[PDB]
Parts: structure tokens; C-alpha cells; sequence
RNA sequence: UGCUUUUAGUACGAGAGGAACCAAGCAGCGGCGCCACUGGUGUACCGGUUGUCUGACAAGGCAUCGCCGGGCAGCUACGC
């Protein structure tokens, strides 16, 4: 994918139940695997901001639930550094449902998104109300 | 299996637990009025009928509801296409469990004359319908009229997963009987 | 780059150009094509492509204003005029020139820094004219006279050049007298006017010719000559070289004070807050600062556009995406349309630092007269509420049974026109309870009915309705069941005034964190336990569940609640709505099974008890008051006041400023009838009253018996009522 | 070079250091140090904390 | 008087100026430069303020073509080029000629005066080109040659000037050689092009440069000079010196016909109704005052202005407002707004006379195949119809278990995506039986799935949807209710093919006035009695109540017609919908009360009876056919014809147009499987085939039992033939 | 060792579809080192506070460093 300007620690590993913060009907999704991630022996799949993960909808509408979907993490509590040396951290972790190409299934994103994801996937930025 | 539940119970006796159970088994609770209140005051999230029909609210506690064209979804098979599709339409929901009891009618006698006007006034019009509709579903929708059968239901679900035909039958019949 | 196509460009940056910015208003009389010359200032004077400019009187944001010779409401636009080779932004924010327009006129003046004068020839300083000069004086909005269409004096009446403008020299003198007598200090502070010095113009708006000593000289066509040319008949060709717009604009730039100067002026008097915070400073001493210091002048809208609530950027900056509060709550909405009223509309944009206008949208819950700002607005300008309803209406009838159908549309529709007219339109006999609380309200609609549709109906006398309430803490009354199986021991008592005000405001909401609400209640005063047991509230009455132990109760709550609600709709004393009454369920005793717990048994018990409770609790009655802002001529006070006081009106402020004694007294609507009627004799025919719902207070105990008596019969109720025991029939 | 102020102590963020903390509602706060971040997360207020500039302002208000 | 507004008036003048109209078009092979040329033409003559176009692909006024780089379907735009000091309205027919189109091609070509063949300067004349050119010419649409993409040769393939023109010459040759093999009579009427005759241009749409022999001379710019600029980065200069729009519009007007002339030969070729008829002469020789001719070819459903049908005003002036008709669907709708097309948008104008595509709103009788008329029953250019229903279904499954959700939604969109299928979206088994109109259509859609959404899925063996059919006239069969209190003596018999057709046509309805309907049927064939006694029409089934004087039948009706429709939806044999079946009720013994006439008793009897009858009347199946059209080379006919013959290919025409053996036949849909492959395979890849629903036909009795058994099995039924015996139980 | 951009919607192909050399960035894993930044620890240290003892205050002992909050150096990775 296109490189991000910031250095992102892959903070969320497989099994994490993240709140889903768009209007698709998924409330909580559990990370199953990370796309484009090859691991090593004994290492759980890891994801930071800007990564696309395969998720399972654990809470939300009954139509969304139990579906294997693609999501992009837009907020992470683990601090990441911008190129100019400033460290950024969010109050929670948050993801949004998308396709393979990166288009969000939802139409509006409640909460701030990271500028890194906003630039890597421009449609997430337009869908989000504010980009931090 | 139960995915959504319409809990418009006049008599609220023990609805809190049934609700808790369903929620814990994912079952979204689409309820309105008294029930809805108690449930949201007892730590159970409940969606309102407003987010189903296109009918707001008025004199919550008896009628205010119904479901035309649309009741034919739950009807006698909330999965039978021709049947199914009707109840879920535009933002509507495919509730597969409805529990609607009806407060027993009573006229009594007041100090100044039989209170006919109000007494008769409170003849639940919505409730009974929801019942008959759901009830007809000898399959799909599992009607829970009588309040003294939340246990049986819960247990079955928690275990088995699907309220057996036998049970569905008993329940439905009982509902029809209640309206009778 | 088609005219406004260029403007757009310049404008977007012009925002942060206070030096050249010119947010001003126009105040005078009506029937002088004042709003039409202002149509032509920019729309007329093609500030956009001519086809898309003033062709169809579109200039004003509030399009409907059109032209009647004066502003209709408070519509807005902008015009980038050039003066001495410089494009000044004359944001035209023509101020409503009337008198009835009130608490809103305040902010409709705050939107500008100078209201301007326009008086057609020998029309003179009409009563209204002086009234708007008085209103102007408040918001420190310097004026410049614009004697419109002198044609009358000229062509029609033919008063020789010199005379012609000497009459106006005196009129100018009267405008000086206004700015002297009224507020003497005001004068020297720029508010002074003069044709000679240039701070006064003249000219026919309908013929678009116009001049003023500055103009006069510059153009080379002195007023004398202009008279000769008008008289002759070439006022159109005159207009050509003396563009109606030009004059006005010229003066706004030069003479008419540039905003910056009296950027402060207004605030202090107009603003009721701390005029010394970042916001205060900016709004006063022409600066930006003040964390988005927008002011909802008038909640507006536009089809597929935004909630274009007007508010000239008197301080701050604009941008798209600002979580802005309100002067009512903390809504916090995306502010996409931070644009500037331009061309014949409101050019939506974003980058707008303080200077020009600042109509923000993205909202849908504020109030016309708020002050929506990102900054935590401590005391914004018109920090106010709105919770009110008319309580003394009438019974609109039908002189002819043939107009009934029409009447039907007329009245059902009127809601659209005015939602403050809660048209309690009964259906059987059809005694249409057309809203109202006072004589004003009554006639207010009177004409409307017989003018916007025209019907042969009539009215009856004031429906003296109020709000039932009590005043004494009672002792637990038991409300048994029909089938003598259940029971409920409820007590009733006065609803504390602080609490009352609280829920009158509305903040105490059912959809609200328990813990939170609870604290608030304790804060007010209600002890912890009681404050936590609160189940529901109707109107301005609260039901408290301060019981412990009764099994299967909250499954009955529904019923009991409703019972309460019912009583709250119909008093136990006068069968009138109940308000400001706290009810508290102490104990209860419900039957084991559900069979003997149906509405038919519960509801009665509750009703019964609550009612009786009220009765025993020295049930009285409240009565609406209506604050009478009465701008009697300064001198006049003895008679003015005497009137009010005599009509049991608890005197308030006398408001003596210059030559204006605004004696408010929150006159009890009871005796708030025929105010103007009395006035015309009391103050020798000289007083301008105006009223506003003063609030629900206690009806004088002395006259209770009388009041009740009347109400009872007026509705058609037995003289005596079920005294305690009887209604509590065991 | 963006010049940033610590939300808690009111000190200028030295370039190449410091943190930005974002809440769910989009609210952003600059923190000069882990100390300021910890005190903000404890619920302590700067105006009540004496070593910060807001605490100093509150005290000198008298 | 803006430049645009002056052009707007010009527009109207030209509208009522038929001699100065040029309804042209663009015809080329995929990725040759259609969209490119189009949009850059629009901008080339600068009809709109340049910026407006480009980014927002104008010619591509829809949404599909808007991401391709080559034109796809219809719509239109406008140009007004100045030629020897004279402007001309140039309508620009969008081109729906992409190989993925059948009737649409025709439709547009029957609205295009002439076109522009655009041949890639490298790839040369291509299959697509051939197809489009020959088609258009067949429908008499004179073209000109604009060899685009010369830039590539000049630079990329570093060819030299001399070679450049050698290659282009060879192209010119190829072009005409084909034209020749297409229509020697038209090649004798000199439509063939040549740049020396100005009918061929040379340029690059992507660079907006273009030259042609005439202009070449006029300006002095020669092929060698061109080559020099191109090699020396002077394509900017090129463009400016010799614009693209320039050369193109010259061909488009100087050598391309206008409405009038075009209309003449067009009507002569396409239309078949006697030209002496008024409508005829009217649209032949330019006349809009006659019978309305407006073949809707597009339905620009303006989201904020309703359905805007775009058709060429072959005849019929468009004075504001007109109640009219259409071809085929000649009902009674009106004509409100009639906007013309300026730029790519809709400029609302009043009266449009001849040869001027207009968009009309408020048109219920207005779609493809419908030529909106004001003369009822309008004659046909090329006969059309309107019926088309799924006949070939596949069971779309979801192999990838992690795709079901996605699949569900993807096909939930497929509905409007392509309104020709009827997926039976289910959850029981997960197999979405997508019912398409054609094996190829199916294949195409299915492919599109795992391509534009990419759901890892497939589709299983396509199956044909048959109809159940009776054979003879039956003998009254008693249908008894369970309780025996009702008896329904009823019989059935084949439905008259004439009546079948007209019912499928829709005219005959059950919502039709007795008189009206009856008449139609009466002449069509339905014996008066029956026509008067009909009470229902379902697809191709009717229940003729031919009884008289039966008590309680009037009411009873409903339940019986219920049973009727049930049985008709699935016949007792192959459980397929019944078709071509007319029932005659002969006796109705009924119980007096309704207790013994409740639906649960009526419905059974009727059902039972009808089914039993059907089976006794040698129930067969109807197999749909699918009219084949094979645009293949002349030579190629041996294997082709033998193939269809082996596949029951009823040849109804063979159009051996010179070097092209366009065989037109009819082959049974079921037997169309594989044909796709074999046709081209055998004919060395030279076989452009296309089909279309050839009408249900009484399945060859040959192996009826076989086909039946197959169906039985597939749909999991019993192996014992559903013997009428049982249905007509005791 | 992959992804993305470019080559290039180009060669090829009737279309659909769709490459390669060179170039750039990023990423996964591995290796080596480092501690300006950020995180952890930090039984140096500073403060708050519970129970108790030294008579009270102050100053101290003990209760896992009593517990709780903060934390420099150092080490470290989750950082570079």
C-alpha cells in the first residue's frame, strides 16, 4: 500500500473486540486476521492504525452479526509518532467497515479518525466528520 | 431461534428477566410504552416500535399500534417470502418472538354510576391483533402470551436453540385462547 | 469573470477586512420605498450579473420582504462599493423600521453598527420615525438621514430650490433635536448628522436620483440644480449621474461610521454579560478573537441549504466543522455553511474571520435570539428562555353559517402563519378557542383572520383560564380500589419554587441520568431519598415514588402514573389544568394476582387520592402576569404609573432615559385589558405600551372565592364542589 | 514549526517531544509530559493543581 | 446579454431553423476515442465556459460512460460552429453502439442524421467499427471519417510523414472497400468519404488537434508541418492553429445532412407505412405541424424534475402542453415541459419544430420502442413490442462460505442494476435462482458479479422455464367441496392464440369497461357469449363464467377465482405456471348459506376440478424460442445454417447483404445452449450473434415425456405421472 | 520476501481482460546497534492517606515499598 508519514505500532492483535463506529449496524467486531500481514512462529496477527483486518461482527444488528467482513482501524490507544516528532494517542480504539479497496460500508463516521487512515484511504476521510 | 422480540405486555410481571435473557442471547428487544420504560430503567437496551412501523405514539398502555400490510410478515411464517417479507419492509424488523398479554377487562361500579365510558374505553385493540397475527405463525414466530411461561421458553432457547414445533404449537394455541 | 464571479473571489478574503467592512442598517418610516432603495443599493445596482441581481427583488435573504417602503424583518446581503478607488464591503443589513418588533429588534440592531434614516420630502419625522430613532439610540447605531423622493415637494408641490432644501435643513435639525433631547451625550459621539458635513443625503429611491453636499459638490450638480432638473422632469437621467445606490454607499464608506468605531458601542448596553472576556474585547474594540462569537439573530433556513441563523461576525472567525454551542443548550453541530450574505442571497463559504456577517447553519434546535458560539457563552446578549403559552383566549364564532367551511380552512391554516396562536379549535359546537393571553393577542389575530382570508366571524370575551395548584403540605390520603382489594397512600404538597422554575425551563428531563437528576433535585432542596424516588413529571408537577417494599409495584407504575397525569389535566377544584404541585406516593397495598390489578381498579384509586390531596392542601389557583413595557413620554409618569398600579399592577422599572419612561410592571393579565383604552385618557393620548407573558403567579387569596365562583359557572359546574369526605367516599 | 502549549501546565511543547491526546468527541489536548498526561487522566484539574499555570492563575485571582 | 444567453436565443432560432440543424453522431470501435472526441469537441467549440466540461464529462451525461474513455449509450449535446460566417445547430447524438447493445443501437441510429467513424490511427478499422458502420448505413446514416490518435503513430511509433499518410490512405481504402460491400447503391450515391472531399479529418481527440484536406489548404498547415509540431512538442500550437472542433464540425455540417434531407431517405428506408399517409409526408419532408412523431430513445429521470424522455422531434411541433399518444402504448397521457438540450443539460424552451431532439416530462406513454404521437395507432418504422420475461434461470450459489452476506446485497442491487432478471432470493437453501431472459444475458450478469463486486461464486446448469398447457376441449368435470355442499361443474380448453397474444399485449384487461374489452375479444375470436361472460385474465389464462341463473354465485366468485389463479400459477403436471388455458364454468351447485361456502371449502373444489381437467386435456409444455440474428460473413453459411437446422433453426430470412450472410432464424431457447460457442468456433471466429425471446411454442411432442420427466426430477417430484384420475377423486 | 505508485489501462487481445525492463516509497520477517523522543520499571526520591506505637504537635518505626499518586538517572521495547 501507499506509505504513511507516521510510524504506527501494530497495537491490536487477533482476538481484540473493537467497537465499530459507523452506521452499518455492527456494534462490536472481533479481529480475525490482518490483511497483507505475514507473521512468524507463535506471533499473533498485529494491526495498527491504517491496517485492514478481517473481522467478525460480534454485536450489532442480526444481519451484520456472524459475518466475516473487512474493517479498517481508525483509532488506537497505543501512541504513534508523527514525522515532526509529536506523539498522538486516542482515547479508545475504533474501526470502520470497508471493502477490499478501502471504501467504507457506512456513510458517516462518529468520532475522530486518524490523519494517517484519512490519507491512505481518502474515502474514509470524506466519510468522517473530523480528521485529527 | 429468536432474533428480535416484540414485548408489548400489558401485564409486565417478570418481563425484566425474559428481556435480560433475550438480550444476553443477542435477541434485539423492539418494545414500546410501559414495557420499554421498565426495560430501559432496568439496564436492558430496547428499541422502540417507532423504529419499525411508521406510527408514533398515543395513549401508550393499550392500542396505539397495529400492523397492516406488514403483519403478513410474521403472520403464519416470518420466513415464507410471500409471508416473510411483509414484516421488515422499510426499517421494519423481522421479529421472531412476540409476547403480548392483555390486562383482564373489568367494569366494576363507581360511587356515582358505572364508569362505562373509561371502563369500556380500555379495550386493547393493538395487543389482541399482534397476538392473533404472531399466533397464526404455527412455525417461525414463537408467541408468548401467558406470562407464566417465560421460564420454559428461556430454558429451551438457552439449551436447544430453537423453540420446538410442539412448544410453538402450545404457545400459539394458548395465545388464541387468551384472545378468545 | 462575470461581476459577482469576481466579487466571490475578493469577498472570500474581504471577510477579515474590518477597515472597509460596512455592516449597517436603515431606520425610518414606511411607505417611502426604503426597502426598495435598499433593494437597489446592491441588487438594483447589479452587484451580481444583471440577470441574476435585483431583477426580481431577490437581494434580501428573507426574499418575502420585497418592498413596502421599509424593512420587513431583518434580512441580509452585501455590496462591495468603490469609493476613492477602494472596494468597501457594505454588508447591507437594513434594520426593521417599526415599533412592535421588540426583544428581537434589539438583536436585529445588534447585527449592524448604524441604522440609516430615509424620509420622503414633507413626510417629516413621523411618530414611527422618532420611535425607530429611539430604538436606534439604544444599540449605538449611528444614523444618516436619506430624505427620499423629494419629488412631491418638487414637481408635484413645486417648492423653490432654496425653500425645498431649507425644509430639509430643518428636518435635519429635528434629527439633531432627536439626538439631543433624547440622548444629549449621544450627539457629539458621531451620532450628529448634517447635510453640509456630508452625514446626510436625499434623493428619490423610485427615480434613483440622490445627492448630499459631498455628492452634490463632487458631481457638480448642486441641490439647486438638481431641483431644476427634477422639476423639469428628467429625474431618471438625474439618477443616471446621481446613482441612488452611490450616494448611500459613498456615505456608508465616508460619513456613515465604519463598523470598527462603534464596534464597541452596542455590546455593553445590548450585551448583558461580561464585556471584558476575549469575546467581549473583540466584539467591542474591533477585533476577531472571541472563540466563534456568533449570535443567532434569527433562526432561518433555505430549501436544500442550511439552518441559516443570521449573525454578523461581530467577533471571531468562521470555518467549516466547528462544534458550536447555543444560548439554550450544548447542541454542537457541524458548521458547514459559514458563508456571507452576498449578491441577492447568502453566498455559502467557510474562511470568514470577524468583520462582515457570519450566518452559521447546521442546526435545528436553537431560538431566534440566541447567540450560538463555540465559546462557553456565560451571558450571551439575549440570554433568555421561551417556555410560555397563552392562557386567556376567546371563542371565535361565525356571524354567518355560510362562512364556516371557509373559517375552517382559515383557522386550521393560521397555525402556519403563527405557531404562537395555539388554536385550540374544538370540533363539536365549534366555540374555536383561538389562542390568546391578553387583549393584544386577541386583536393581534382579529384582523389577520379578517384580512389574510377575510371571514364574517366574531369573538367572545376573554377566557379567564389559569393553572390550578395548591399551597399546603397535606397528610397521607388513602386511595382505595373499586373492587376494595388494593390501596395507595399518597400525600401531596406544594412544588418548591426553585424546582418549579427548574422544570419550567425544562432542564429536568425524564430522558436524563438518574444520579445526575437526583443531585440537581437535592441541590434545589428536596432530600436525598425523596429526590431519588421521582418517577415522572407532567406539565410542572412531579410524582415521587418514596415507597419501600410493596411487591409488584413498578409493573403498575404505568397505571398509577397515568392516573396522576389525568388529574394533572383536570383539577379537582375548578376542573382546570394543575401545575407546580408535587405528589409523593408514601405507601401502597396491591392485590397478589394480576386479575385484580387492571387499569379499571388502579387508575381510579390514584386519581381519587391525588385530587382529594390537592383539595385538602388549600388548593388555590395561579394567574399569568404580563410585563407591560410602556414607553410613555419621559415627562408622563404620574398618570402612566397610576394606571398600572390601580389595575393591581405591581410596579417594576420606570426606565427613564432621555425622553422615554418605559415603566414595566408585569401587569396581571386579570386587569390587563384595555390598556391602550385607558392610556388614551390617562396620559392625554400619549403612551406606547407593549406586553409579554410575565409568568404564572398566585391569584390574590382575597378574591379566590370570586375567581373560582366565576370559573365554575363559566365552564358550567355545580356551585359547590365535592368537599373532601365526599370525593374521598370510602 | 507548530508552537504548542501543554494543556495542563501551560508550557510550550518543545519540538520533537510531547504528546497529543484525542477524546471520542474530537477534543484534542497537548501534553508536555507523562506527568501532565497522568494528572489529566486522574481527573485532577489544572486550576486546582498549584504547580501549573492555571493553578497559579487561580491562586493569584485573590 | 451574456454570451451564453445570446447563444441561448441563437439556440431557439436554430430550433425553428430546421435547415440549419445537424443531428450528427459518433461511431467507432472500443477504445478508439469516442468519449474523448465528444467532450473535447464540446470544449473545442467552447459552447460552454471551458472549465464546465472536461472534469465533469458532459457528453457522458449519464453515469456508466463517465468512467471509460469511450462512448457507451445515448443522450445528446450541442455545438454551434461558425462556418464561412454562419452558425449551425449541431446536435450530438450520444452513441449507444457499444457491442454490448442490440435494439438500443438501432433506436439511436434512428435518430442520428449521420455519424463520424473514428478509426484508431494505429489499430485501424476494427470488427466493432465494421458492425456499427454497416448497421448505421443499413438504417441510412451517412458518416464521415475522423481518424483519431494520429499522435500515437507520429510520436510513439516514430513513423515519418510520408508513411503517416500511406497508413491513413490504407485506412481510407479499407473504409470505403467495406462501405462498398455494405451498400453498392449508396456507394453509387457517393456517401463514401475522402479527405480531399472534406469528409475525412485527421487528428487526436486527446490533444484536441485535428486537420482535414480542405482546412489544411485554407490555413496552409500540411501533414508534414503537423509531423514537425508533433515531433517538436508543438501539439499545443497544433490545437490552436487547427482546432479539433474546427475540422470535425466542418465535416459535421458541410458534408453531413440536416433534419429535412436526412428525414427523407430515412423515412423511405426505415419506415414501412405508406408514405402518402399524412404522418409519412410530414416526417419525410420536414413538417412538425402534423401527427406527433417522438420516438423516446432515453429516459433521463431528472432526480429533481421527474422522468425526462429524450426523443428526436422527427415530426410534431412542441408548443407548450399537448395531450398525445405513442407507438404501441398509445394510451392517454399528456405532454407538459419540453426542454431542449443545451450543453449537456436541459434548457427549458417552448415550441420546438422539426429535427430537434427534445426532452419531455409528464409522459407516461414514453419509453424505448414508443414513438409518442398525437395520431392514435401510429404506423411503425420498425415493428416493436414491449413484453419480455425471465425464461432461463440458474441457481446462483455462494461457494465461498465467507461471501453469502455480500452475495445477498449484490443481487439485491442486481434488480435495478439490470431490470431483466427475477432472483428468487432465499435462505432455506442459499441457492438464489436468478431468472434471466437469455442464457447469454445470464452468463454476462453472473460474470459481472465476480468482476465488479468480485464475489467468489459461480452459477450451476441453466434450466428453461416452461409453461403448462392443455391440448383439447374437455368434458365437464365436477369439482366437489369436502362437505359436498358445493359442486363446480367446470371444463377447460386451449386459449385462442390471438387472444393469448393480445392479453400478453395488455390491452385486454379485467380493469376494462365491458363494452370495450368485449368488442376486442369478440372480433379477435372469443364467441360473443364467452366474451360477455369473462371474469378474469391471468397471464394467458381466463375463467369464463358461462353459467346462468345460479344463486349465490355473484358473491361466491372470489373464492373460485382464487383457486383458479392458484392452479394457474402451478399446473397439476410439471408444477409450472399455466398458459394458454381458458376455463368455462358450466354448473355451480351451491349450498344456501355461507357457513358451507367458506373459502376453505370453495377453494379446494375449484382447484381440484381445474387441475383434473387440465390433465385430462393432454397437458403439454410450451417451450420458448429465441429469435436469432447472426451478423456473419457472406461466405460463412455452410456450417452456420446446418448448425441451426440441426437445432431446429426455422430460418425466417437470410439477408445475404453482399459480403455479409446475416442469417435471421428462430431456434428453441432450450437448444440455444452451446450454439454460442459452435457458431463462432466453426465460422473461424466470424459470427456476431444476437437473440431475443422468440415466443412460447407448443413443445414438439417428440420427447414430451422425456422433457417432463427431466423437470419432475430436477424439481424433485414423483415418478408416477400425475394421473388426472387422482385429482378427480371421489 | 511482499504491497502500492510508475511503466500502463500500454504491449497482447474482437472484446472482456491485461503484462514485462527500469524507477520510487512503504510494509512483513530477520540481523546488528542505540536511548534524543514515547511507553514500562525505577523497593533512589517527593507527596497524600488508613491502622497502630513512640504522651500531644512536629519528626519518626511497622504493616508487601502498608496502600495510593507522581517520578530523575539507569536498564529496556511497545521506541529509534
Amino acid at each position: 500500500m501507499k506509505g504513511m508519514r507516521s510510524n504506527i505500532p501494530r497495537a491490536l492483535n487477533a482476538g481484540a473486540q473493537i467497537a465499530c463506529v459507523d452506521n452499518t449496524g455492527a456494534k462490536v467486531v472481533e479481529i480475525i486476521s490482518v490483511k497483507k500481514y505475514r507473521g512468524v512462529k507463535n506471533r499473533m496477527p498485529c494491526a495498527g492504525i491504517g491496517d485492514m483486518c478481517v473481522v467478525s461482527v460480534k454485536k450489532g444488528t442480526p444481519e451484520m452479526r456472524k459475518q466475516v467482513l473487512l474493517a479498517v482501524v481508525v483509532r488506537q490507544k497505543q501512541e504513534f509518532r508523527r514525522p515532526d516528532g509529536l506523539h498522538v494517542s486516542f482515547e479508545d480504539n475504533a474501526m470502520v467497515i470497508t471493502d477490499e479497496e478501502g471504501i467504507p460500508k457506512g456513510t458517516d463516521i462518529k468520532g475522530p479518525v486518524a490523519r494517517e487512515v484519512a490519507e491512505r484511504f481518502p474515502k474514509i476521510g470524506t466519510t468522517a466528520s473530523i480528521i485529527v | 431461534m429468536v432474533k428480535r422480540a416484540l414485548l408489548s405486555v400489558s401485564d409486565k410481571t417478570g418481563i425484566t428477566e425474559f428481556a435480560r435473557g433475550l438480550e444476553a442471547l443477542g435477541v434485539k428487544i423492539i418494545s414500546t410504552g410501559g414495557t420499554a420504560k421498565i426495560l430501559r430503567d432496568a439496564g436492558i437496551e430496547v428499541t422502540d416500535v417507532s423504529e419499525v412501523t411508521g406510527y408514533p405514539e398515543m395513549m401508550g398502555g393499550r392500542v396505539k399500534t397495529l400492523h397492516p400490510r406488514i403483519h403478513g410478515g410474521l403472520l403464519c411464517l416470518r420466513e415464507s417470502k410471500e409471508q416473510m417479507e411483509e414484516a421488515e419492509k422499510e426499517d421494519i424488523s423481522l421479529i421472531d418472538l412476540v409476547a403480548v398479554n392483555l390486562y383482564p377487562f373489568e367494569i366494576t361500579i363507581s360511587k356515582e354510576g358505572v364508569e362505562l365510558e373509561e371502563a369500556i374505553e380500555n379495550i386493547d385493540i393493538g395487543g389482541p391483533t399482534l397476538l392473533r397475527s404472531a399466533a397464526k405463525n404455527y412455525r417461525s414466530v414463537t408467541v408468548i402470551s401467558n406470562p407464566s411461561d417465560y421460564g420454559h421458553v428461556l430454558k429451551e432457547l438457552r439449551s436447544s436453540g430453537i423453540i420446538s414445533d410442539k412448544t410453538r404449537a402450545n404457545l400459539a394455541v394458548k395465545a388464541f385462547r387468551h384472545t378468545a | 469573470m462575470g461581476r459577482r464571479k469576481k466579487m466571490v473571489e475578493r469577498v472570500t478574503t474581504l471577510m477579515n477586512d474590518p477597515q472597509r467592512i460596512r455592516n449597517i442598517g436603515i431606520v425610518a418610516h414606511i411607505d417611502h420605498g426604503k426597502t426598495t432603495l435598499s433593494d437597489n443599493l446592491l441588487a438594483g445596482a447589479g452587484m451580481i450579473s444583471k440577470e441574476l441581481a435585483g431583477k426580481q427583488l431577490f437581494m434580501d435573504s428573507d426574499e418575502e420582504e420585497q418592498a413596502r417602503g421599509i424593512t420587513i424583518d431583518s434580512s441580509n446581503v452585501s455590496m462591495v462599493h468603490t469609493f476613492d478607488n477602494e472596494d468597501y464591503l457594505i454588508n447591507l443589513i437594513d434594520t426593521p423600521g417599526h415599533v412592535d418588533f421588540g426583544g428581537d429588534v434589539t438583536r436585529a440592531m445588534r447585527a449592524v453598527d448604524g441604522a440609516v434614516v430615509v424620509v420622503d420630502a414633507v413626510e417629516g419625522t413621523m411618530p414611527q420615525t422618532e420611535t425607530v430613532l429611539r430604538q436606534a439610540l439604544r444599540e449605538h447605531v449611528r444614523p444618516v438621514l436619506f430624505v427620499n423622493k423629494v419629488d412631491r415637494l418638487i414637481n408635484e408641490l413645486q417648492v423653490d430650490s432654496q425653500e425645498m432644501q431649507i425644509r430639509l435643513g430643518k428636518v435635519i435639525d429635528h434629527v439633531n433635536k432627536l439626538i439631543k433631547n433624547m440622548n444629549p451625550e449621544k450627539f457629539k459621539a458621531g451620532w450628529k448628522v448634517d447635510a453640509a458635513a456630508g452625514t446626510v443625503a436625499f434623493g428619490s429611491a423610485l427615480y434613483n436620483w440622490a445627492i448630499s453636499v459631498p455628492m452634490m459638490k463632487k458631481t457638480g450638480v448642486s441641490f439647486k440644480d438638481v431641483y431644476d432638473y427634477c422639476k423639469a422632469g428628467d429625474m431618471k437621467s438625474l439618477a443616471e449621474k446621481c446613482p441612488l445606490h452611490e450616494a448611500v454607499l459613498d456615505m456608508v464608506i465616508h460619513f456613515l461610521p465604519n463598523p470598527i468605531e462603534a464596534q464597541k458601542g452596542r455590546v455593553k448596553v445590548i450585551w448583558h454579560g461580561d464585556e471584558n472576556t476575549e469575546i467581549g474585547k473583540a466584539m467591542t474594540h474591533a477585533n476577531a478573537e472571541g472563540d466563534l462569537a456568533f449570535m443567532v439573530t434569527d433562526i432561518s433556513v433555505d430549501p436544500h441549504a442550511g439552518e441559516v441563523a443570521t449573525g454578523r461576525l461581530f467577533s471571531g472567525s468562521l470555518t467549516r466543522g466547528m462544534e458550536v454551542f447555543t444560548s439554550g443548550s450544548a447542541r454542537k453541530s457541524r458548521v458547514q455553511q459559514v458563508g456571507i450574505f452576498m449578491g441577492p442571497e447568502r453566498l455559502e463559504v467557510d474562511k470568514i474571520p470577524a468583520g462582515n456577517i457570519a450566518a452559521v447553519t447546521g442546526l435545528k434546535e436553537a431560538i431566534v435570539g440566541s447567540t450560538v458560539t463555540t465559546l462557553d457563552g456565560m451571558t450571551p446578549f439575549e440570554s433568555i428562555r421561551h417556555v410560555s403559552e397563552p392562557v386567556v383566549t376567546v371563542a371565535v364564532e361565525a356571524k354567518h353559517t355560510k362562512d364556516l367551511p371557509k373559517l375552517i380552512e382559515v383557522l386550521r391554516q393560521v397555525a402556519k402563519e403563527d405557531p404562537t396562536l395555539q388554536i385550540t379549535l374544538d370540533e363539536e359546537t365549534g366555540e374555536h378557542l383561538m389562542a390568546g393571553m391578553g387583549e393584544l393577542h386577541l386583536e393581534v389575530i382579529a384582523h389577520r383572520i379578517e384580512r389574510d382570508k377575510n371571514v364574517e366571524i366574531t369573538t367572545s370575551k376573554p377566557i379567564v383560564v389559569y393553572r390550578e395548584t395548591i399551597k399546603k403540605k397535606t397528610e397521607p390520603i388513602e386511595g382505595k380500589s373499586p373492587n376494595r382489594h388494593n390501596r395507595f397512600y399518597i400525600y401531596a404538597e406544594p412544588l418548591d419554587t426553585e424546582i418549579v422554575s427548574a422544570i419550567k425551563e425544562g432542564e429536568v428531563s425524564m430522558n436524563l441520568p438518574e444520579l445526575e437528576r437526583r443531585q440537581k433535585l437535592i441541590d434545589l432542596g428536596m432530600e436525598k431519598e425523596e429526590a431519588k424516588g421521582i418517577v415522572g413529571i407532567f406539565n410542572s408537577n412531579i410524582f415521587i415514588d418514596m415507597t419501600k417494599g410493596i411487591q409488584y409495584l413498578n409493573e403498575t407504575m404505568e397505571l398509577v402514573l397515568d392516573g396522576f397525569e389525568e388529574v394533572m389535566r383536570a383539577g379537582p377544584l375548578t376542573r382546570e389544568p394543575v401545575a407546580n404541585v408535587k405528589c409523593v406516593l408514601v405507601d401502597a397495598k396491591l392485590h397478589e394476582d394480576a386479575i385484580h390489578r387492571g387499569p379499571a381498579q388502579i387508575i381510579p384509586a390514584a386519581r381519587q387520592a391525588i385530587q382529594a390531596g390537592m383539595l385538602m392542601a388549600e388548593d388555590s389557583l395561579l394567574e399569568p402576569y404580563q410585563k407591560v413595557f410602556v414607553q410613555v413620554p419621559q415627562l408622563l409618569m404620574g398618570g402612566a404609573t397610576k394606571e398600572l398600579q390601580g389595575r393591581r399592577g405591581i410596579i417594576l422599572n420606570m426606565t427613564t432615559e432621555g425622553d422615554l419612561a418605559i415603566i414595566e410592571a408585569r401587569v396581571p393579565v386579570a386587569e390587563m385589558f384595555g390598556f391602550a383604552g385607558e392610556i388614551r385618557s390617562a396620559t392625554e393620548g400619549r403612551a406606547m405600551w407593549s406586553t409579554e407573558f410575565g409568568g404564572f403567579d398566585v391569584v390574590p387569596s382575597s378574591i379566590l372565592n370570586d375567581i373560582v365562583g366565576q370559573i365554575r359557572e363559566r365552564k358550567g359546574l355545580k356551585k359547590e364542589l365535592p368537599k373532601a369526605s365526599d370525593f374521598l367516599s370510602m | 514549526m507548530e508552537q504548542r502549549k501543554c494543556y495542563f501546565c501551560g508550557k510550550m511543547l518543545e519540538p520533537g517531544t510531547g504528546k497529543l491526546y484525542v477524546k471520542k468527541d474530537g477534543s484534542t489536548y497537548f501534553m508536555c509530559s507523562s506527568k501532565c498526561m497522568s494528572n489529566f487522566a486522574l481527573g485532577r484539574l489544572p486550576r486546582r493543581t498549584e504547580w501549573t499555570e492555571k493553578g497559579k492563575i487561580q491562586l493569584k485571582k485573590a
